[PDB]
Formats: structure tokens, C-alpha cells, sequence
């Protein structure tokens, strides 16, 4: 079969940029490539066909180039709706292959997360099971870390994270962290602390409880 | 318009076959053809093949031949893919899609997606979820606004459907994707609201997991 390679699975462009997503074909395909959009949860749809001929409806912004194995898709005037996944078909020969999408974020101004802790539901601690959820959400950029601390000490096992994709409303990102214990470890101890670093600061953002308070 | 429809989602167990169908309108049906596409979870989509309704012409992908076969009724637009003997590979979102008009060229794309049968195949049992209401510490709540949030912990298979007062509460939603543990998934959901809006006001989390037949509604309490 023919590869068809979408090395970047990330890239980030400001509003009004020019950017570009590359395929790369593991064989000569000539012009027969075709580049499609697809926006989260939403139904894919065609942008060129022909390696550079725009599908009808499909603004002038949306550019495509190339031809043999090295292809090119350039969305010029970046625009809030652009974010989505953009992803490659060859149709040189069949069996069709197609790539594996490159992720289109947004750029927006630094924003450093919203830190929210939770202890277990007393529901939970009645079928013998205590969860710690901690929210980190509406961050930008991306990167994040989360620290648990249990009566002031670290704690690595136990712990299941979660990302959001890119608010389609704003930008930012936000991310899950649910640290698991039994509630027989659970009730041997007393502080719980969420830490959250995020390059907007070098001090973490931290919010604690304690099984006392109420 | 013109539109696809799919059938909905399935579960299977492995060694059972699993038969969906894409409804075709409003167009010449016999005049392009049907195409088939699987996505997994990590992996970019795989074509596995074609069929014109009318004339009954298929082609299939040689990494499906014993796996999936077409067939398209032209009396009732409706085009079918039957995949065999279902293993935990088979497990994915299936499209169909209509290959754009092409002249001398050969421009074979996709010009119309469906959108997307969801077919899961397990031994493992359907469990239902618990769910667990998040309310903030016991403690302070300075700021202007609350978050509060839904557990939904150890059900199988996919999906859970979660809204927030019947979904008359949208903004300042994050509903985070699942994590699977041994067999069961567990999936968080935040909402924040005006620090007014709550505890004077009802806020509750509505969640239906349809292949255990499931709905659950937790009002979110002060803890006191």
C-alpha cells in the first residue's frame, strides 16, 4: 500500500497567519490527492482535490501544491472556524490510503489554569472507594503539570489524567486528574493537595483540603 | 440536501457479524459510488471499499477480503456493510461516504461523509456507571464563581451521554474524555457557574449510558 505520512500532528497559528500542513507519499502519486477538514465530532468534508484544485464553496484562503510525493496544504488568513483536523488521500492507486491528520490549534494569550479540588462523595466512600478529582481548566499553552501530595509528601501511583481538546470558544485547554485510593488508605490520612505548574508561573497553584475541616 | 445517514452504534461479542447500513439522499443513487472507511482509536483512517448501487460493481481493500462485503438496495437508497467474525481489531467508527462525480482525470475523493457507525466488540460485560457528585471543600468560596463536577466511574462499553440540567447548562462545561482501567472507563465532568447561581440554585448532572439501558441524575449537595 501507499504511506501517506503527516509528520506534524500539532501546529499553531495566530488569527490572520499563514500556515501550512505537508504529506508526504511513500510513492509517486503524480497530482491524484485530495485534502479534507474535519472540525471535532463534525463530518468530514473535501478542500482539494487534484493536489491543487479547490472543491466548490471552499474559500481562496485554503491552497494546495505539490505533486510526485511531497504535498502541501497552505491556509492563508487564519480563521477562528480553521480549527480542526486536516488530513490527506491518495487516490493513485487503489487500495486508498489516507494520512493520519495534523491538529490545527489556535494561538491566545498566556492564561494560567483554574485549579478546582475535590474529595470523595460520601456515595463513593460507602462502596469502600475514595477519588480525589482535580479540574485544571482554561489554560493556555497546553503544557501542563500536576503534583498530588498526600499529608505533605508526593504521590505518583493511583493517579488517571485527562486533556480536552482546544475550546472552540476561547482556545485554552483544560485537563482532569483523578488520584484513586481505597478508603481504607484514604482514611489514614489527612491533607490532600493538588499542584498545578504551568509556565505562567514558577509558583505552583496549589489547593488543598483536609478530611477535618467540615 | 444531499446526506448520508448511519445506522447507530452496536456492541458485539467476538465471533458474532454485525450488518449497518447508509441511507443515501437526495440524489441518483446508481450514478456514485458508495465507499467505506474505518478509523480506530489511534490510527488514520483505512478504506475498505466500494460499491455502485444498481449495477452491483464492487471493490474491496485485499487487507478486508474475508472481513466485510456491500450490498446496496437502489429501492430504498440504502447501502449495507456486513463485517464477519468480529475480533477487538473490528472495534471502530465506520463511514460511508459517496466518491465525487470524476471525468477522464479519475479524481477519486469522498465529496459526502455519513457520519460514522460506532461498533464495539468485547467479552468483557456491560457495566453500569456509578456516579459521584463533586462538591467544592467544605470550606471557603471566595471567588465570583463555583465549579462543580460529576464522577462517572467504572462502566463498559462507550460512550456515556452527560448533560447538566438537561442541558440547559452549556457554558462553562468541560467534560473530559474516558480512561479506561482494566475493563471499565471512568470519565469527569466540570461545570462552573456564578457563586450566586449555587447552592440557591439546583444544579444537576444527567447521565445516560445506553448500553447497560442507564440514566442517572445526581443534584449536586452542599457538603455541611
Amino acid at each position: 500500500d501507499i504511506v501517506m505520512t503527516q509528520s506534524q500532528k500539532f501546529m499553531s497559528a495566530s488569527v490572520g497567519d499563514r500556515v501550512s500542513v505537508t504529506c508526504k507519499a511513500s510513492q509517486n502519486v503524480g497530482t491524484h490527492l485530495a485534502w479534507y477538514q474535519q472540525k471535532p465530532g463534525q463530518s468530514p468534508k473535501a478542500l482539494i482535490y487534484s493536489a491543487s484544485y479547490r472543491y466548490s464553496g471552499v474559500p481562496d484562503r485554503f491552497t494546495g501544491s505539490g505533486s510526485g510525493t511531497d504535498f502541501t496544504l497552505t491556509i492563508s488568513n487564519v480563521q477562528s472556524g480553521d480549527l480542526a483536523d486536516y488530513f490527506c488521500q491518495q487516490y493513485n492507486n487503489f487500495p486508498l490510503t489516507f494520512g493520519a491528520g495534523t491538529k490545527l490549534e489556535i494561538k491566545r494569550a498566556d492564561a494560567a489554569p483554574t485549579v478546582s479540588i475535590f474529595p470523595p462523595s460520601s456515595e463513593q466512600l460507602t462502596s469502600g472507594g475514595a477519588s480525589v478529582v482535580c479540574f485544571l481548566n482554561n489554560f493556555y499553552p497546553k503544557d501542563i503539570n500536576v503534583k498530588w501530595k498526600i499529608d505533605g509528601s508526593e504521590r505518583q501511583n493511583g493517579v488517571l489524567n485527562s486533556w480536552t481538546d482546544q475550546d472552540s470558544k476561547d482556545s485554552t485547554y483544560s485537563m482532569s486528574s483523578t488520584l484513586t485510593l481505597t478508603r481504607d488508605e484514604y482514611e489514614r490520612h489527612n491533607s490532600y493537595t493538588c499542584e498545578a505548574t504551568h509556565k505562567t508561573s514558577t509558583s505552583p497553584i496549589v489547593k488543598s483540603f483536609n478530611r477535618n475541616e467540615c | 440536501q444531499v446526506q448520508l445517514q448511519q445506522s447507530g452504534a452496536e456492541l458485539m461479542k467476538p465471533g458474532a457479524s454485525v450488518k449497518i447500513s447508509c441511507k443515501a439522499t437526495g440524489y441518483t443513487f446508481s450514478g456514485h459510488w458508495i465507499e467505506w472507511v474505518k478509523q480506530r482509536p489511534g490510527h488514520g483512517l483505512e478504506w475498505i471499499g466500494e460499491i455502485l448501487p444498481g449495477s452491483g460493481n464492487i471493490h474491496y481493500n485485499e487487507k478486508f477480503k474475508g472481513k466485510a462485503t456491500f450490498a446496496a438496495d437502489t429501492s430504498s437508497n440504502t447501502a449495507y456493510m456486513q463485517l464477519s467474525s468480529l475480533t477487538s481489531e473490528d472495534s471502530a467508527v465506520y463511514y460511508c461516504a459517496r466518491l465525487g462525480t470524476t471525468a477522464v482525470e479519475r479524481d477519486w475523493y469522498f465529496d459526502v461523509w455519513g457520519a460514522g457507525t460506532t461498533v464495539t466488540v468485547s467479552l468483557a460485560d456491560p457495566s453500569a456507571p456509578s456516579v459521584y457528585p463533586l462538591a467544592p471543600v467544605c470550606g471557603d468560596t471566595t471567588g465570583s464563581s463555583v465549579t462543580l463536577g460529576c464522577l462517572v466511574k467504572g462502566y463498559f462499553p462507550e460512550p456515556v451521554t452527560l448533560t447538566w440540567n438537561s442541558g440547559s447548562l452549556s457554558s462553562g462545561v468541560h467534560t473530559f474524555p474516558a480512561v479506561l482501567q482494566s475493563d471499565l472507563y471512568t470519565l469527569s465532568s466540570s461545570v462552573t457557574v456564578t457563586s450566586s447561581t449555587w447552592p440557591s440554585q439546583s444544579i444537576t448532572c444527567n447521565v445516560a449510558h445506553p448500553a447497560s439501558s442507564t440514566k442517572v441524575d445526581k443534584k449536586i449537595e452542599p457538603r455541611g
